[PDB]
Formats: structure tokens, C-alpha cells, sequence
């Protein structure tokens, strides 16, 4: 299917450029970064024109217009404010920080594990079967676009956990065993692709006097065709 | 079976900076606001963080874009979940998640209403482990695709390095060991309380908080009174206006250590949220190679349940 | 309507939003139509008129308007404005036919007027424009720029006016201004009038996005007193 | 907390006047400049009218469907505009789709797409 998969991955990338150019709020996370740091600093200085209990927020006027004995007051109570304002900014900064931080650490730890190679943690490189991702650059921050495998179409398939051959419990050694109604197959668990049991594609285990809802099957030996022609 | 209990979200508790320092009093307020920003960005941090607690439970619970259900016939192979399933006779909660709720417990401070009650939760967690029950890994990655639950259990033994045929010829002591183990988390919830000591610990640091934040009203901060209505019927404003900026500052000082308080706690009940959602994704919807990721021994499945402000995994 | 609104200041402000608290009229409030009653000045006042002849002439403004205490005259009579704050004797009901300290000398059409007197002075606000209206004021948004303010030193608590007009009266309302990149008002919010307007001025923004937004504190007050 | 009346010896509670704050539920300006306000943690006897657990929600309509979540008040409930006026729901949490389970069928799937 490498054409069929080739051409269903540049269709994703088109989707990508189109999501992104229609919507701006696709990348609400980094403009949210942004209003809030522009935000402490507004707060930041408009503080400055606050009196904090001081008969004016300026500070020449305090010093031009009374004596130093009084002066000293005034301003006093507008330097209580201002650091007041400047130790508020400062913790809200490292709080938020350490917010950014974490989120830094997990944007270094997909990069890694992401990118770098292919992660089989679940949901953790998008929903789907993860195969590949690619990082691309954006202001403050990054943005990754994951490529996953998604299971499409599907059928309602007749199963057993083992066969019965000669009395013996035959199992899949990597699949699970189908029945389309007639006959029965040997099939990878993610993908319908059927296949002729044989003793190449399951081992056998015990018997069928143990196995629960063990069925009655045939199971082809290759050797036999061979020692016989 | 292990519990593994995290933390999911606060209490959103929401404070009126300017009901709180100037409670009903004209000539505080005009006070107050020679301060600018000072009372309004406690406000905004508070809400913030309400906003918060709810992005938070939804991480964690909201992985499903559908509401999946058992049948009404547990043929499950000898696997007893009826424990763990919501009891439809009752809300809609299963015999354990009623254990764990049941064992966590005028001054401008309001209490805001998650959106998600607990009905809701109950909900998510239902089709979570719906989805687990019948579907195993692929309602997590595409669309649940109905397995035999023993069969769903072969995979998940082949996913330990142990051949499935180990799986069947045991099935029924694997069932009989796996019933008895749920039996015997009902029996450690009920007996011991502290349990959920990491739920009901959130609780009580709250609690302090608020009740921290209420007793600083009795306090004068060098005024001659801590109560404000006192200072204005004693006192013309030459003077009152002395006895209530030294209120002010006291008061305003109280809001602002309280609100640091609660940003960096919500920084913590945020990370637990983190990684609740994690252990969901990886745990729940898939089967973890992550050692003592999903608690001791190796990763077969596990099975989320609701609680108070918080999720609990069962670790199988 | 939206009208009643002029500049706070003398500050140049441009592609910005700006919230400020004045005595504003308040939007979509009523307003004594008339087609010479003396009328309260209370915290200020916003006069409009219309014209097709030049039939109000000026205003008198003061407490009892009858040569005990100081008042303010201020006519314009044929070419030549007149400003004066002399003790005078005014008539029974004055009209014009076709101790001082200070003095100074200088439908189709709609002149706007604020008179406010604050700590002393009275601040004179205006705006002239066209308009083609004869049953009310017309609906539409303008600023008045300030063109006189007098340190008269004179307490006012009436006024009359001298020859339709209509007569409002400021309140203390919060107002987010919106100016243009050349310094004018074109827009404006009264915060009180409605809580979307209130949502604007808490976001600080005339339009805002859809969602749930926390602007006020609702308290249910006292009817009586015990 | 509580006072003795000086005239009559009666022992009176003191009960602080309901309040809480006032939210409002836009639409947005864009497509309407009709709002919804809510009353938070109120009875509406103080304040098409729906008492919620969230507070006093007026001036949007109640509606029996359910609807996935738009704009957020509460305790379940969420707010949105629809075909016009704001309206009041309990969110639906997704579509429901039970699973067709049995000891004996397997779904596989027989094609795939890369997103
Ligand atoms: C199950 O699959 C088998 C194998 O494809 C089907 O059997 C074949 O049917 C075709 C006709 O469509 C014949 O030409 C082949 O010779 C048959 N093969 C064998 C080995 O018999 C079978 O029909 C399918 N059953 C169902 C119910 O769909
Ligand atoms: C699979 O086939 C075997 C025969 O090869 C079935 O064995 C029979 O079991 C019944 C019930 O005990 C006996 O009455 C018969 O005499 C047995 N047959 C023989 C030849 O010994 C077995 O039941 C079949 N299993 C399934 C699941 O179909
Ligand atoms: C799962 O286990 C529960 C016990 O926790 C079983 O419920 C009991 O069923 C018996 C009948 O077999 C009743 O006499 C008990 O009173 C029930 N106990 C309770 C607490 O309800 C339940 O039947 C088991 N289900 C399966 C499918 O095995
Ligand atoms: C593996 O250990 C289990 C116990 O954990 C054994 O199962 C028990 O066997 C005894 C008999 O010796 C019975 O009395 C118990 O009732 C059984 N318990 C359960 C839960 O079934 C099991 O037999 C051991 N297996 C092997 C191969 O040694
Ligand atoms: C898997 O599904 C894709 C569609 O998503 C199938 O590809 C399409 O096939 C139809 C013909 O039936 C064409 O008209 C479309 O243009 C094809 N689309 C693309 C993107 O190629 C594909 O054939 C299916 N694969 C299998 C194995 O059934
Ligand atoms: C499988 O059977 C169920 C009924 O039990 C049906 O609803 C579902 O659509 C079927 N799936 C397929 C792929 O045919
Ligand atoms: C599957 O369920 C049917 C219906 O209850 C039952 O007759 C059959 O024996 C079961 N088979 C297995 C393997 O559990
Ligand atoms: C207007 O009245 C003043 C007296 O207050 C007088 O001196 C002036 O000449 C008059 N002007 C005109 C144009 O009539
Ligand atoms: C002017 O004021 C003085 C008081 O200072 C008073 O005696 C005099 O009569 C006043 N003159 C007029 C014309 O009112
Ligand atoms: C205005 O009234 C105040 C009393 O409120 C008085 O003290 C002041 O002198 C008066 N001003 C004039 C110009 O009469
Ligand atoms: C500013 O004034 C110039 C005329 O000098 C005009 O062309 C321009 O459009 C005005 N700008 C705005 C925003 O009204
Ligand atoms: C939303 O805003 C755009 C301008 O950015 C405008 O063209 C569109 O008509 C608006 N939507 C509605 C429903 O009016
Ligand atoms: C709200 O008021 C109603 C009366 O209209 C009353 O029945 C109800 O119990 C009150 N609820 C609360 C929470 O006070
Ligand atoms: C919802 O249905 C109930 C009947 O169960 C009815 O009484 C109620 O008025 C309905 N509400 C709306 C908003 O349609």
C-alpha cells in the first residue's frame, strides 16, 4: 500500500496548512504566553500612577512641592507600593515560570522520544498507533506534528483462542485465529489479512480438554505435500 | 490488584479582594483604591486558577469522544467486574467508587461548583472502563473494537513475555486470582480511612488556607480596632482614614499571601493532574512498559474509578 | 442616546481604549424637551439645542439670580460673545428682543453644550454640527472639545436659558473612550448602562469573544434602618 | 454574630445581605449582542429565569436536549446560542455507542489511514 500511504500522509500535510491558516487560535497556547506577560508588565507599570496612600503618584511633585520632613513620608508610602508592586510581579514571573518550565521539559521529552525515535506510550505523540513525527519552530515555543497509523475500515469476524488438530491446542504464534463463516484463518491482530493456518504460524500447547472455547480446525503441514511428491 | 490514588483538582474557591479588606464600607473602598491593581489582579489570579482546576479534571477523565457500555450479559471469561462497573439501581456509581467518596470529607469567600459533577465523572470513567472491558487498547487509538475478554488478556500476557497458552490453561485461577484481589480492595477502602489520606490532604491544606485567611480579619495590624464598622463610628475621617489604611495594608497583605499560597498548591494539584492524565492515556487506554509506572509487577491492565476531587486506579 | 460625551482632558491619546470616570451623560437617559423655567444646575449639565435663527442667545447661572449674590452671564448678542460674573439684577422672566471681578468679550443646525463647575471652575465643553432634524436629537456619536474654562470662584446650583433645546444632567459613570489614531473620540461605553456594556469595560474592548465573563458584584441592600 | 435587642430581651441573629458575583454569558459580539447573566451562588427570589446550582441564570432558555458543552456556567450546565436566543442545557460528555461484545466475535479492521 506504499502509494495509497504516501498519498494519504501529503493529503494530512495539506489539512495542516489549511487548519493553521484558517484559524488562529490553533496556537492559543503560545498566544496565551504572550497576553500574559504583556499583561504583568501593563499591570506592572500602571501601578507607577498609583498614590498607595501617598498625596500624589509623582514623585517630583512630592519633592518640589513639600518640605523634606514631610516629603520623606509621602514618598515612603509610594516606595512601600512600588516594591510592594515589583515583589507581586516578580512571584507571579517565577510562578509562571515554572509553569513554562514544565511545559519546556515535556516539549524536550516528546522531542526525544517523539522524534528522535518512536514512542509506544499511548496518546503521548497524539491518538493512534505512533509512527514518526517532525518538529517545526514557532515564536516561543514549539509545535510538532505527529503521524499516526489509524485503523479504518473493519469487519465482524468469528474468533477462537486455539484449534484442535490431532487433539492438540494449536495457537497463533503471532495473530489471532478468524472465521469468515466457513473457513478459518490465521490474521495479524491490527490489519485483515488473512492467511492459511499451518504449523509455521502457530505453535502447539497443551491440549484441547483444557483450552476453553477451543474449536475444531485443520492445520496444514507444508512437509507433508514435500515428503509425498 | 493495587490502588494508586492522585489528586485531580482544588476546591475553586473565589475571593472578592474588596468585600473581603472593605466589607460594606464607602470611605475603605476609596481607600482601597489608591492601590490600583493591587485588589483587581487577586481576583483575576483566583479565577485563573478555577479555570484551572476545571481544564484539569477534564485532562484526566474527558479521553473518550464516546460513552462506551457493557452488555447486560458479563460474560467476561470467569472476570468478575461487577465491583468496579456502576451499579444502575443507585447514582450511577460502582460498589468501590461509593467506598471512596464516602471516606474524603459571609466574608466575600465563595465557593464555585466544578463543571463536571460527580454523576459526570462517574460517566467518563464508566466508558473508560467499559471501553478496557470490551474494546482493550483500540477505543484508546481508533475505534473499540469488540475482543473476547479472555482473548484481550492473551495479548496482554503476550505483552509481559508470557506465551498466552500460560492464559488459558490457567484462565480459571487467573480469573479466581483476580476476583479474589478485587474483593480484597473493597475490604482495605472500607476498614482503613487513610486510604485516601492524598485526597482528604488536599481537602484539609484548603481548609487551612480559608480558615487562615478568615482569622486575619480579627487581626488590628496597629489599628486600633479590627473591626472596621468600630473605627468609622468612632473616629470623623481626619483620623479614620489613619485606622483604616493601617487595616488595608494588613488586610491586602493577608490576600496577597493567601493567593501565592493557593497558585503554587494549584502548581502541584496541577502536576498530579498531569500525570493522573498520563496514567490514564498509557495505563488505562494502553498497557505500560514503564516499570512501577502502574505499580509493582508487570503491566496487564488497569481500571480507573471516580473519587472526591481526585482519581483512583486500580492496577492489575 | 450616545450622546453627551466629551473630552476629560487635554491628553492626546491615539488607537487606544480608555477608561475614565467623569460626569458623563448617561446613555440612553431622558432628557426635559422644551420648545424660560429655571432648572436645577445639580452636579452639571448638558444642554443641546437646535437652530434655524439664532433664538437662544446665552445662559444665567447661580444660586438666586436676583442681584444678592454673584452669578454668571453669558450672552452672545448679535457678533460679540459676553462673559461677565457681576452681582446682577435679572428680570421676572428674561429675553432678548431682534460688583464684577471678571469679564471677558469675544431644523438646520445642532450645538451641543456641557457646563460643569468643579472646585471654581467652570468648564465650558461644545460641538457644532449640521443636521437635518426637526422632531428630536438626532441619533449618532460625537465628542465635545472644551473651549472655556473660567476661575469664576462662584457657587451654581440654577441656571436659566435665554432666547427647542433639551436639558440632561451629568452623572459620575465610568466610560471607556475609544480614540482614533488622530486623537478624537469616536466611540464610547457607558459601563453602567447594560451588562454587556459592563463586560466591554471590564475587557476593556468594544467587542468581545464569546464565553463566560466575571465583571461585577451583585448585593442586595438595605431598605431600612433600625 | 448575633445581638441582644437593649429594649426587648430577645436574642436577634445577624444575617449578612446576599451577594456573589455577577457573570456575564456572551455569545459574542460578532454574531449577537443579546447576553445571559448569571448570579453566582444566589437565590433568584433576591435577584425566563432557571435556578441552577452555579446561581441565578437569567435570560436564557432552559432546554430539555442535551448538548455538547459551548460556553461553561457550572454544576453541569453550559450555555450556547442557537436558532435565535441563548439557551441553558446539561452537556452531553460525547456520543453513546455501546460495544458489541460476545465470547466469540472480533472486530479487525481492514484498512487504515495516516493523519
Ligand atoms: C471464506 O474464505 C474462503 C477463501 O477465500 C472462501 O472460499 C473460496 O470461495 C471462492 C468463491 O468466492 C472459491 O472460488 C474458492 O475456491 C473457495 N476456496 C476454498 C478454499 O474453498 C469462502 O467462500 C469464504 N466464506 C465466506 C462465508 O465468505
Ligand atoms: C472436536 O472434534 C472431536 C472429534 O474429533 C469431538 O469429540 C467428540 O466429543 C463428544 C462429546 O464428548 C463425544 O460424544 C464424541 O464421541 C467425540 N468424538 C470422537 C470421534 O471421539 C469434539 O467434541 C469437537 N469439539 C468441538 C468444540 O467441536
Ligand atoms: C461478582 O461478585 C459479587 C460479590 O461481590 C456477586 O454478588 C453476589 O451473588 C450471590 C449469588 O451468587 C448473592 O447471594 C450475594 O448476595 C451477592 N452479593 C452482593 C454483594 O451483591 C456476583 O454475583 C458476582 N458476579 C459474577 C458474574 O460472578
Ligand atoms: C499456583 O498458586 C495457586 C494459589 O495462589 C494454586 O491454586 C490453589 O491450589 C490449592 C491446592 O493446592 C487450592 O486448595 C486453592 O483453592 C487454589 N487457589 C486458587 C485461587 O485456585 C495453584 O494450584 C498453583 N499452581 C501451580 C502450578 O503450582
Ligand atoms: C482504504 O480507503 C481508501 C479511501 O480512504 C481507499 O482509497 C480510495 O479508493 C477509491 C475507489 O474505491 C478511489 O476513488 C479514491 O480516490 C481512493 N482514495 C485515495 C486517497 O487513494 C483505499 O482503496 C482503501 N484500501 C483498501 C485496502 O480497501
Ligand atoms: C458488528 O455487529 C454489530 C451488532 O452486534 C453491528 O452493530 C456492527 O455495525 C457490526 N460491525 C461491522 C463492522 O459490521
Ligand atoms: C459463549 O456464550 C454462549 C452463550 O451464553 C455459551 O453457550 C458458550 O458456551 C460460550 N463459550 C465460551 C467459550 O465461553
Ligand atoms: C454686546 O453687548 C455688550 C455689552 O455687554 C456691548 O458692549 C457690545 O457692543 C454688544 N455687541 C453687539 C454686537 O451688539
Ligand atoms: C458691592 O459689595 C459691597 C460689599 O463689599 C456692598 O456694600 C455694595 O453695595 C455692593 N454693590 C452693588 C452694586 O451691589
Ligand atoms: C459655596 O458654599 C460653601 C459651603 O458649602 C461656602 O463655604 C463657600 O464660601 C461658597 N462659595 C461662594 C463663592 O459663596
Ligand atoms: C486624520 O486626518 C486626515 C486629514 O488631515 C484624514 O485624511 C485621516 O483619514 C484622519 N484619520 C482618521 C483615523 O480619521
Ligand atoms: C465575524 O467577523 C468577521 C470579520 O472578521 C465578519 O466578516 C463576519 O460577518 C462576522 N460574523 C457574523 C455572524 O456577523
Ligand atoms: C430558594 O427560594 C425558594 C422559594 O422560591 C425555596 O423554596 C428554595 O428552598 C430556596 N433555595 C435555597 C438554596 O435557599
Ligand atoms: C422537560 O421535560 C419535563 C417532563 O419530564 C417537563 O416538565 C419540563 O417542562 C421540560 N422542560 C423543557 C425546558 O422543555
Amino acid at each position: 500500500n506504499q502509494k495509497l500511504i504516501a498519498n494519504q500522509f501529503n493529503s494530512a500535510i495539506g489539512k495542516i496548512q489549511d487548519s493553521l491558516s484558517s484559524t488562529a487560535s490553533a496556537l492559543g497556547k503560545l498566544q496565551d504566553v504572550v497576553n500574559q506577560n504583556a499583561q504583568a508588565l501593563n499591570t506592572l507599570v500602571k501601578q507607577l500612577s498609583s498614590n498607595f496612600g501617598a498625596i500624589s503618584s509623582v514623585l517630583n511633585d512630592i519633592l518640589s512641592r513639600l518640605d523634606p520632613p514631610e516629603a520623606e513620608v509621602q514618598i515612603d508610602r509610594l516606595i512601600t507600593g512600588r516594591l510592594q508592586s515589583l515583589q507581586t510581579y516578580v512571584t507571579q514571573q517565577l510562578i509562571r515560570a515554572a509553569e513554562i518550565r514544565a511545559s519546556a521539559n515535556l516539549a524536550a521529552t516528546k522531542m526525544s522520544e517523539c522524534v528522535l525515535g518512536q514512542s509506544k506510550r499511548v496518546d503521548f505523540c497524539g491518538k493512534g498507533y505512533h509512527l514518526m513525527s517532525f518538529p517545526q519552530s514557532a515564536p516561543h515555543g514549539v509545535v510538532f506534528l505527529h503521524v499516526t497509523y489509524v485503523p479504518a475500515q473493519e469487519k465482524n469476524f468469528t474468533t477462537a483462542p486455539a484449534i484442535c488438530h490431532d487433539g492438540k491446542a494449536h495457537f497463533p504464534r503471532e495473530g489471532v485465529f478468524v472465521s469468515n463463516g466457513t473457513h478459518w484463518f490465521v490474521t495479524q491482530r491490527n490489519f485483515y489479512e488473512p492467511q492459511i493456518i499451518t504449523t509455521d504460524n502457530t505453535f502447539v500447547s497443551g491440549n484441547c480438554d483444557v483450552v476453553i472455547g477451543i474449536v475444531n480446525n485443520t492445520v496444514y503441514d507444508p512437509l507433508q505435500p514435500e515428503l509425498d511428491s | 490488584v493495587t490502588t494508586e490514588i492522585l489528586p485531580v483538582s482544588m476546591t475553586k474557591t473565589s475571593v472578592d479582594c474588596t468585600m473581603y479588606i472593605c466589607g460594606d464600607s464607602t470611605e475603605c473602598s476609596n481607600l482601597l483604591l489608591q492601590y490600583g491593581s493591587f485588589c483587581t489582579q487577586l481576583n483575576r489570579a483566583l479565577t485563573g486558577i478555577a479555570v484551572e482546576q476545571d481544564k484539569n479534571t477534564q485532562e484526566v477523565f474527558a479521553q473518550v469522544k464516546q460513552i462506551y457500555k457493557t452488555p447486560p450479559i458479563k460474560d467476561f471469561g470467569g472476570f468478575n467486574f461487577s465491583q468496579i462497573l456502576p451499579d444502575p439501581s443507585k447514582s450511577k456509581r460502582s460498589f468501590i467508587e461509593d467506598l471512596l467518596f464516602n471516606k474524603v470529607t459571609f466574608n466575600g469567600l465563595t465557593v464555585l461548583p466544578p463543571l463536571l459533577t460527580d454523576e459526570m465523572i462517574a460517566q467518563y470513567t464508566s466508558a473508560l472502563l467499559a471501553g478496557t472491558i470490551t474494546s482493550g487498547w483500540t477505543f484508546g487509538a481508533g475505534a473499540a473494537l469488540q475482543i473476547p475478554f479472555a482473548m484481550q488478556m492473551a495479548y496482554r500476557f503476550n505483552g509481559i513475555g508470557v506465551t498466552q497458552n500460560v492464559l488459558y490453561e490457567n484462565q480459571k485461577l487467573i480469573a479466581n486470582q483476580f476476583n479474589s484481589a478485587i474483593g480484597k480492595i473493597q475490604d482495605s477502602l472500607s476498614s482503613t480511612a487513610s486510604a485516601l489520606g492524598k485526597l482528604q490532604d488536599v481537602v484539609n491544606q484548603n481548609a487551612q488556607a480559608l480558615n487562615t485567611l478568615v482569622k486575619q480579619l480579627s487581626s488590628n495590624f496597629g489599628a486600633i480596632s479590627s473591626v472596621l464598622n468600630d473605627i468609622l463610628s468612632r473616629l470623623d475621617p481626619p483620623e479614620a482614614e489613619v485606622q483604616i489604611d493601617r487595616l488595608i495594608t494588613g488586610r491586602l497583605q493577608s490576600l496577597q499571601t493567601y493567593v501565592t499560597q493557593q497558585l503554587i498548591r494549584a502548581a502541584e494539584i496541577r502536576a498530579s493532574a498531569n500525570l493522573a492524565a498520563t496514567k490514564m492515556s498509557e495505563c488505562v487506554l494502553g498497557q505500560s512498559k514503564r516499570v512501577d509506572f502502574c505499580g509493582k509487577g508487570y503491566h496487564l491492565m488497569s481500571f480507573p474509578q471516580s473519587a472526591p476531587h481526585g482519581v483512583v486506579f486500580l492496577h492489575v | 442616546f450616545t450622546r453627551g460625551v466629551y473630552y476629560p482632558d487635554k491628553v492626546f491619546r491615539s488607537s487606544v481604549l480608555h477608561s475614565t470616570q467623569d460626569l458623563f451623560l448617561p446613555f440612553f437617559s431622558n432628557v426635559t424637551w422644551f420648545h424660560n423655567p429655571v432648572l436645577p444646575f445639580n452636579d452639571g449639565v448638558y444642554f443641546a439645542s437646535t437652530e434655524k435663527s439664532n433664538i437662544i442667545r446665552g445662559w444665567i447661572f447661580g444660586t438666586t439670580l436676583d442681584s444678592k449674590t454673584q452669578s454668571l452671564l453669558i450672552v452672545n448678542n448679535a457678533t460679540n460673545v459676553v462673559i461677565k460674573v457681576c452681582e446682577f439684577q435679572f428680570c421676572n422672566d428674561p429675553f432678548l428682543g431682534v460688583n464684577c471681578t471678571f469679564e471677558y468679550v469675544s431644523f438646520k443646525n445642532l450645538r451641543e453644550f456641557v457646563f460643569k463647575n468643579i472646585d471654581g471652575y467652570f468648564k465650558i465643553y461644545s460641538k457644532h454640527t449640521p443636521i437635518n432634524l426637526v422632531r428630536d436629537l438626532p441619533q449618532g456619536f460625537s465628542a465635545l472639545e472644551p473651549l472655556v474654562d473660567l476661575p469664576i470662584g462662584i457657587n451654581i446650583t440654577r441656571f436659566q436659558t435665554l432666547l427647542a433645546y433639551y436639558v440632561g444632567y451629568l452623572q459620575p459613570r465610568t466610560f471607556l473612550l475609544k480614540y482614533n489614531e488622530n486623537g478624537t473620540i469616536t466611540d464610547a461605553v457607558d459601563c453602567a448602562l447594560d451588562p454587556l456594556s459592563e463586560t466591554k469595560c471590564t475587557l476593556k474592548s468594544f467587542t468581545v469573544e464569546k464565553g463566560i465573563y466575571q465583571t461585577s458584584n451583585f448585593r442586595v441592600q438595605p431598605t431600612e434602618s433600625i | 454574630d448575633a445581638v441582644r435587642d437593649p429594649q426587648t430581651l430577645e436574642i436577634l441573629d445577624i444575617t449578612p445581605c446576599s451577594f456573589g458575583g455577577v457573570s456575564v454569558i456572551t455569545p459574542g459580539t460578532n454574531t449577537s449582542n443579546e447576553v445571559a447573566v448569571l448570579y453566582q451562588d444566589v437565590n433568584c427570589t433576591e435577584v425566563n429565569v432557571f435556578q441552577t446550582r452555579a446561581g441565578c441564570l437569567i435570560g436564557a432558555e432552559h432546554v430539555n436536549n442535551s448538548y455538547e458543552c459551548d460556553i461553561p456556567i457550572g454544576a453541569g450546565i453550559c450555555a450556547s446560542y442557537q436558532t435565535q436566543s441563548i439557551i441553558a442545557y446539561t452537556m452531553s460528555l460525547g456520543a453513546e455507542n455501546s460495544v458489541a461484545y460476545s465470547n466469540n466475535s472480533i472486530a479487525i479492521p481492514t484498512n487504515f489511514t495516516i493523519s
